[PDB]
């Protein structure tokens, strides 16, 4: 399933990390011939951030892609591999020795800082269990509540890839509801602090996985336009797509005029989204043809959105059903031929759609 | 690694400490922390390698499992002369029969 | 381990053990050579298989320690304040002496504290230090309270006038009060507060009130208040010579409240006078 | 001055003055800067505890490998149950 409506230049700019690898994965799942160059750019990315195992994994899957490039038209710097890996293991011993030295120095700020940095370097390894040890030994070893917040932020950055939302959501809610957010200030009194909007993105991924999408969009409502920055999760066009379309899919028309048009916190995000704004305009003016048209056009690009990909099929089905209810409501006698013109369909297949709706 | 050496004779047994990046000259300076010995006219012999003062163990390769703390490959001490070697007596343990249960 | 019979070698080890311990009982002058002897004691303890033996051995050590304390109790039988100094010497050395015993004891601790101790019947297994304090408090009964605290009281007298016989002795007697306290160390402070402090507060408060009151009438009351301010400080001085955390804390304010009864009125009256006529220093002291 | 360990089977090991920080226990018994003795138990316990102490002086604060100490094959269940019997 190949959609060429993607912007990898923005995702190279606004993002980095595993998602640069992972969206290629959906390329590698469904959307080919968009793969090898971003695979080599990701291979050059994993030439940084201390990662050798996954570097060799990208070299291996790039060799697979090279076997595919025996029809269509890899780099293993083993000197770099051995040098960086021995430097990383020796610095693991350096920081174990420094952990000894700083327990000798006994600064829980600096000790728990070392726990945080070691968990960061185990993210740099991919050792989510060892980073879980380090942040588990940064867990109740902090000084202020802000540092517990930063710990839970790092654990949520891991939880981007953990997604084991039984107690991964206990860490997510440990950042959300637990730490008396900014100690009764609200990310220090009119947030620019990219924490609560990270909790928007985290709840979006979580109830993407845990499928209570109404509460996910309910989280995604009130994001702040001030920061909008992270090179793995937060770009305001993509999070704007997230919030606007989850709110369009999950919320009633009472709230679709009451909390979508009125959403001033999210207003500049839809200023970043002209097409989402036009879909909003056509759907609220009940212009079903071009609205569901643009909906199903960007359905392929939100199928290119890897995590939204299984759920966009459900939710745009719901939005089309919402449009059909929007048509069916105000009348006693509607021509289906008018409805065939309105929903860009036939009569009989439209009738089968409506019969599927007649079922419940 | 950070290598806890075990210079092991029958009774001459020094548990000293060194690195993978450590040399032999300053190891003898740590032997000078043991029994106050000049490195210059002495050579730590293992009967395995010509080990002069400036030879680095990264060139030798005393890694973590090749030189463990509780059980290294010991950079050998000589019973100090030009070409001698402290007699390596790695001390034996006990040899049990199959598992008793009374001693738990 | 299975090296030899666990029961047998008590006597030889104990002989070496006592030989070295006596050298340390409060202090037999252990030197480096003697330390070597103590190490041979390490040999003695280590040769034994002290698993059933060590507790008995420590018990024997306890008995010897107790008799030594008794010997010292015989030794406390002396003159006046010289004894305070001697007692201070006993306590000072005794801590070190028992401490060295503990050093020898260090291995025994791992033998029974790790394995099995009461502290985890009349057979306790704990520190020699905790043991020594208990044995030592037996010493603490008569000489501490009878002479030593009284001497400290005289030192209080020295606060009123004179200078403290030696603080080594007198403060040390206070320390004797504290060391000889509950072995549990639940109340480390209690003896000084119980035996001594009541008459301390009583006499000090009463004397300052009475004398200072007479002198207050005699020598310029406003300034005399300043003098009282100094007076309590002098009390503080001597209370510093021999000290306990509870005495000075209460006794100073006690005098303040006592004396203010004489002049609650002059405080504001003279204060008003300060308002009327600027007297900053009087204001400072009065403040 | 300098110290020395003695075992039941004669492990009379010369133990340092200055940099003996690899040891923990004998540092308490530095009668200097000497006859440390553990002769009543056979050395299958004593040398085990000494090598485990060298092991243990190193391998603290180690988020990497802290290996379970190798214990004899007929007691390969006491490979774990040396926690029950001989602390390794």
């Amino acid at each position: 399933v190949e959609n060429p409506s993607l912007d990898l230049e923005q995702y190279a700019a606004s993002y980095s990390g595993l998602m640069r690898i992972e969206r290629l994965q959906f390329i590698a799942d469904h959307c080919p011939t968009l793969r090898v160059e971003a695979l080599k750019m990701a291979l050059s990315f994993v030439q940084r951030t201390f990662n050798v195992d996954m570097y060799e994994e990208i070299h291996r899957k790039l060799s697979e892609a090279t076997r595919e490039l025996q029809n269509a038209p890899p780099a293993l710097d083993t000197a770099w591999v051995e040098a960086t890996r021995k430097k990383a293991l020796l610095k693991l011993e350096k920081l174990d020795t420094d952990l000894k030295n700083y327990k000798g120095n006994s600064i829980k700020e600096s000790i728990r800082r070392g726990h945080d940095d070691l968990g960061d370097h185990y993210l740099d390894c991919g050792d989510l269990s060892n980073a879980l040890k380090c942040y588990s030994r940064a867990r109740d070893y902090c000084t202020s509540a802000k540092h517990v917040i930063n710990m839970c932020l790092n654990v949520i950055k891991v939880s981007v890839y953990l997604q084991n939302w039984s107690h991964v959501l206990s860490y997510v809610s440990k950042a959300e509801s637990t730490p008396e957010i900014a100690e009764q200030r609200g990310e220090r009194d009119s947030q620019t602090q990219a924490i609560l909007t990270k909790l928007k993105c985290a709840a979006g991924l979580a109830e993407l996985a845990a499928r209570k999408y109404k509460q996910a969009a309910k989280c995604l409502l009130l994001a702040s336009f001030d920061h909008c920055d992270f090179p793995e999760l937060l770009s305001p066009s993509n999070v704007a797509i997230y919030g606007g379309l989850c709110a369009l899919a999950t919320f009633d028309r009472q709230e679709l005029q009451r909390n979508v048009i009125s959403s001033s916190s999210f207003k500049l995000f839809l200023e970043l989204e002209p097409q989402v704004r036009d879909i909003i305009f056509k759907f609220y003016e009940s212009k079903y043809a071009s609205c569901l048209k643009m909906l199903d056009e960007m359905k392929d690009n939100l199928l290119l959105d890897m995590y939204l990909a299984p759920h966009v099929r459900t939710l745009y089905t719901q939005i089309r059903n919402r449009a059909l209810i929007q048509y069916f409501s105000p009348y006693v006698s509607a021509d289906m031929h008018r409805m065939a013109a309105a929903f860009n369909t036939t009569v009989a297949a439209l009738e089968d759609e409506l019969t599927q709706l007649i079922l419940e | 690694m950070d290598v806890f050496l075990m210079i092991r004779r029958h009774k001459t047994t020094i548990f000293t400490d060194a690195k993978e990046s450590s040399t032999v000259f300053e190891l003898k300076r740590i032997v000078e922390g043991i029994l106050k010995r000049p490195p210059d006219e002495q050579r730590l012999y293992k009967d395995d390698q010509l080990l002069d003062d400036g030879k680095t163990l990264g060139e030798c390769g005393f890694t973590s499992q090749t030189a463990r703390p509780q059980a290294p490959a010991t950079v050998g001490l000589a019973f100090r002369a030009d070409d001698t070697f402290e007699a390596l007596c790695i001390e034996p343990f006990s040899s049990p029969p199959e598992l008793p249960d009374v001693m738990k | 381990m299975s090296l030899k019979p666990r029961v047998v070698d008590f006597d030889e080890t104990w002989n070496k053990l006592l030989t070295t311990i006596k050298a340390v009982v409060m202090l037999e002058y252990v030197e480096r050579a003697t330390w070597n002897d103590r190490f041979s004691d390490i040999y003695a303890l280590c040769v034994a298989y002290p698993e059933p033996l060590g507790e008995r051995l420590y018990t024997e050590t306890k008995i010897f320690l107790e008799n030594h304390v008794r010997h010292l109790h015989k030794r406390v039988l002396e003159s006046e304040e010289q004894v305070l100094v001697m007692y201070h010497r006993y306590w000072e050395e005794y801590s070190k002496g028992a401490d060295y015993m503990d050093c020898l004891y260090r291995y025994l601790n791992t033998q029974f504290i790790k394995k099995n101790k009461l502290t985890e019947m009349n057979e306790p297994l704990m520190e020699i230090g905790e043991l020594a304090l208990d044995m030592w408090r037996k010493l603490m009964v008569e000489p501490l309270q009878a002479i030593l605290i009284r001497m400290l009281l005289r030192e209080i007298k020295n606060d009123r006038g004179g200078e403290d016989p030696n603080q080594k002795v007198i403060h040390g007697v206070i320390n004797s009060f504290v060391h000889v306290e509950q072995y549990k160390k639940k109340f480390p402070l209690k003896f000084y507060q119980e035996i001594f402090e009541s008459p301390f507060l009583t006499e000090t408060g009463e004397y300052y009130k009475q004398e200072a009151s007479n002198l207050l009438q005699e020598s310029n009351c406003s300034q005399y208040m300043e003098k009282v301010l100094g007076r309590l400080k002098d009390e503080e001085i001597r209370c510093r010579k021999y000290l306990h955390p509870s005495s000075y804390t209460k006794v100073i304010h006690e005098c303040q409240q006592r004396m203010v009864a004489d002049h609650l009125q002059f405080l504001h009256a003279e204060c008003h006078n300060i308002i009327r006529q600027e007297k900053k220093n009087d204001m400072a002291n009065m403040y | 001055m300098y110290v020395k360990l003695i075992s039941s089977d004669g492990h009379e090991f010369i133990v340092k003055r200055e940099h003996a920080l690899t040891s923990g226990t004998i540092k308490a018994m530095l009668s200097g800067p000497n006859e440390v003795n553990f002769r009543e138990i056979p050395s299958h316990v004593l040398s085990k505890v000494c090598m485990y102490f060298t092991y243990k002086v190193r391998y603290t604060n180690s988020s990497t490998e802290i290996p379970e100490f190798p214990i004899a094959p007929e007691i390969a269940l006491e490979l774990l149950m040396a926690a029950n019997f001989l602390d390794c």
